[PDB]
């Protein structure tokens, strides 16, 4: 059977405030 | 009970120094203005604290483990960098420096330097010399390399601005400076006031 027809992927990313050093 | 013995009384504690005040736009026009704090780290320099109240009852002192602490009183949305360092030689006066970058660089060059945004907290360690030299506790006198074991300079690297882009000009307060210290006093006495 036809595999991987319309495979979509998701990888969530956060977006904080005040990246500190 | 009438012992004539002298011995170091290493005792620990914490203390509240003062509230810093980021200089803002108006009061910030030149380099020396970027020097918010010039506070000696002599035990007897913070008047109402416990450390100085104790120091008044000895001759000498030596920070075995001292560290200035910054606790912010602002959100993380405001923006300004800060540099802090403790010069172990008091007579090194950066106020004479005009070039701002030269100032920040001679600050960063000091070993115990620290850089932090005024929205988080960090610790400024005092670095101790290697000769065991004790320092006198009383108010500063003819020379300073006897009394002061260090000097805490607090610097404003950038300009102060808010949620929006408009830079503040009102010279607000950002946080407070605490001192988590460990000192050893040698000779019981009373100093004059
Ligand atoms: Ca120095
Ligand atoms: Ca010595
Ligand atoms: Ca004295």
């Amino acid at each position: 059977t036809v595999p991987n027809f319309n495979p979509i992927v998701a990888k969530p990313t956060v977006a904080p405030l005040q990246t500190n050093i | 009970a009438r012992s004539d013995v002298n011995a170091i009384t290493v005792l620990n504690g914490s203390d509240f120094l003062t509230t810093v005040k980021v200089r803002g736009s108006n009061n910030l026009i030149d380099s020396k203005s970027r020097i918010l704090v010039k506070q000696p780290i002599s035990a007897s320099s913070f008047l109402g604290t416990r450390i100085s109240g104790l120091s008044q009852f000895w001759e000498r002192y030596r920070w075995h483990k001292a560290a200035v602490r910054y606790v912010p009183a602002v959100p993380n949305t405001l923006a300004c960098q800060l540099i802090g360092y403790i010069d172990t030689d008091p007579l090194d006066d950066p106020n004479v420096i005009l070039d701002v970058d030269q100032l920040l660089r001679q600050a960063t060059s000091q070993v115990g330097a620290r850089q932090w945004n005024f929205s988080d907290t960090t610790t400024i360690p005092l670095i101790v010399r290697r000769d065991d030299q004790l320092y006198y506790t009383g108010q500063d006198k003819e020379n300073v390399r006897f009394s002061q074991q260090g000097v805490f300079y607090l610097l404003q690297v950038t300009t102060l601005l808010n949620i929006s882009g408009e830079a503040i000009t009102n010279d607000l307060i950002s946080g407070s400076l605490y001192l988590d210290w460990v000192c050893g006093f040698s000779m019981p006495q009373i100093n004059p006031s």
